[PDB]
Order: C-alpha cells, then structure tokens, then sequence
C-alpha cells in the first residue's frame, strides 16, 4: 500500500502539473483575443476621419 | 552409599540444565517474537506514514 501510495502521488503531481499548464495557456490564449479585438476596435475608431 | 549424596547429585544437573537453557534455548526463541512485533509495529506506522 505504501509503494501504491508513491506510485498514485507520482500521478496526482504530474496531473496537477498539466492541469495548471492548461489553465495558464487558456489565460494567455484569451488574452491574445482581448488585444486582437482592442486592435479592431482602436482601428475602426478611425472614422472619424469622415464622421467628423 | 544408600540415600543423601543424591541431594547433590541432583542440584548439579539442575544448575548445567539451567544453564544451558539460559544461552542455547531462551535467547534464540525470544529474538524470534521481538522481531514479529516489530514487523508488525513496522506496517501500523508505514500506513500512518504514507496516508500523511
């Protein structure tokens, strides 16, 4: 019980390790999207070389 | 001669069988259950250990 003890903490850690690795991509993955659409916004803005 | 000589005779074999019994069959046998308690003390505390 002991070595499957080790054996299955040896998979919670790894498991733990991708999952946090999962939760920042996403993170980076969404804030990618937030300035690309920032980006669109900031140059439709630009009408107001007609607009005005 | 006929009957207390065997008051020694007796008391002599009585000493060399305890003696003997004291280093040849005692120690051999207690070591065996000192052990046994300590393999089972070994696991209670190893099961202890590896749910912490």
């Amino acid at each position: 019980d002991l070595e499957l003890a080790h054996e299955k903490a040896g998979q919670q850690l790894r498991e733990a390790k991708a999952q946090a690795a999962e939760i920042v991509e996403q993170a980076k993955k969404r804030a990618n999207q937030i300035v690309d659409e920032a980006r669109d916004q900031a140059r439709t803005e630009g009408e107001r070389l007609k607009a005005q | 001669m006929n009957i207390n000589a065997t008051l020694i005779g007796q008391s002599v074999a009585f000493f060399i069988f305890v003696l003997f019994c004291m280093k040849f069959v005692w120690p051999p046998v207690i070591a065996a259950l000192q052990e046994r308690q300590k393999k089972i003390a070994d696991g209670l505390d190893a099961a202890n250990r590896a749910a912490r």
